[PDB]
């Protein structure tokens, strides 16, 4: 019964179209709950879910002046990158950063990060002791070192450990309702004839929350990854999410297969058989 | 300069059922850059009124963005979600089927 | 709530 906190910040420039665009989200778990877009006519951070909707003007307004501080510093990032790397001034470029905590059944503090990307590769990275940093390239070895002398480590340390589990445990009790429920998937199975002597055999997982989930098939008990067609979870849109598994048997042989499904929000795993 | 494609999947939120309000959703995710054009189409025809989450990434840094427009299913209309991307020679279109 | 401290430009 784990938790967690994630903030996502994604900034892409746009060479001669003006400021760079930044958008930030922010989550509980798997449920989104804040936002913020640079090209909003808002320049606000707006809540995404209802239990967030009861904070006051002062919580709205500092994570307003919050989020506007960490697009700023996004801006300048942009434009630092390009000269580390020394890299056209007209081509559009993608700086992400990530940080939060988790915690466990009993919401006491598990893990903390904060990670950062330049293009879709990794750059830099608060490692688990959240005293140090991978830096896997010479420029990011340079913003190692400054962060190094700005004790940068220490500061978000305090943070992740302190005020990150602080607001999520608030978060979790305000809006319990939501984020302190256990939907256990509906299932079903569908047989679907693709030919004379093959039948399709899928297995479907809906309505679940959280997002965490396994579905598999088997043949006569046995492994049959290899031979198993899984869809990545996917969000039905309503706050819960689906996911399913599918098989190609050869008709006669429907009885050999069992689909298994394990959630969070089932007593015991479940096991289905054609029948 | 790492580019990803995206993946697709063309769903309803509730189990298809003719002549009842619905949700059609296009789920699209882990690709990179995040410029992306997604559609959805019925008989053919883009439609109007198609909203979308927030941009956000998965732990890989790749995003994944839910494209989506409430529906009313009938037996003859058909549905699908057109997306296009940097990765895509041609823009991919997917079509709806209510047992995916 | 947003961290107020540590996010420094690269």
């Amino acid at each position: 019964g784990s938790h967690s906190m994630r903030y996502f910040f994604t900034s892409v420039s746009r060479p001669g179209r003006g400021e760079p665009r930044f958008i930030a989200v922010g989550y509980v778990d798997d449920t989104q709950f804040v936002r913020f877009d640079s090209d909003a006519a808002s320049q606000r951070m707006e809540p995404r879910a209802p239990w967030i909707e009861q904070e006051g003007p002062e919580y709205w307004d500092g994570e307003t002046r919050k989020v506007k501080a960490h697009s700023q510093t996004h801006r300048v990032d942009l434009g630092t990158l390009r000269g580390y790397y020394n890299q056209s001034e007209a081509g559009s470029h993608t700086v992400q950063r990530m940080y939060g905590c988790d915690v466990g059944s009993d919401w006491r503090f598990l893990r903390g990060y904060h990670q950062y990307a330049y293009d879709g590769k990794d750059y830099i990275a608060l490692k688990e002791d959240l005293r140090s940093w991978t830096a896997a390239d010479m420029a990011a070895q340079t913003t190692k070192h400054k962060w190094e002398a700005a004790h940068v480590a220490e500061q978000l340390r305090a943070y992740l450990e302190g005020t990150c589990v602080e607001w999520l445990r608030r978060y979790l009790e305000n809006g319990k309702e939501t984020l302190q429920r256990t939907d256990a998937p509906k299932t079903h199975m569908t047989h679907h004839a693709v030919s004379d002597h093959e039948a399709t055999l899928r297995c479907w997982a809906l309505s679940f929350y959280p997002a965490e989930i396994t579905l598999t098939w088997q043949r006569d008990g046995e492994d049959q990854t290899q031979d198993t067609e899984l869809v990545e979870t996917r969000p039905a849109g309503d706050g819960t999410f689906q996911k399913w598994a599918a098989v190609v048997v050869p008709s006669g042989q429907e009885q050999r297969y069992t689909c298994h499904v394990q959630h969070e929000g089932l007593p015991k795993p479940l096991t289905l058989r054609w029948e | 300069m790492i580019q990803r494609t995206p993946k697709i999947q063309v769903y309803s939120r509730h189990p298809a059922e003719n002549g009842k309000s619905n949700f059609l959703n296009c789920y699209v995710s882990g690709f990179h850059p995040s410029d992306i054009e997604v559609d959805l189409l019925k008989n053919g025809e883009r439609i109007e009124k198609v909203e979308h989450s927030d941009l956000s990434f998965s732990k890989d840094w790749s995003f994944y963005l839910l494209y989506y427009t409430e529906f009313t299913p009938t037996e003859k209309d058909e549905y699908a979600c057109r997306v296009n991307h940097v990765t895509l020679s041609q823009p991919k279109i997917v079509k709806w089927d209510r047992d995916m | 709530a947003l961290a107020g401290i540590g996010i420094l430009t690269v």
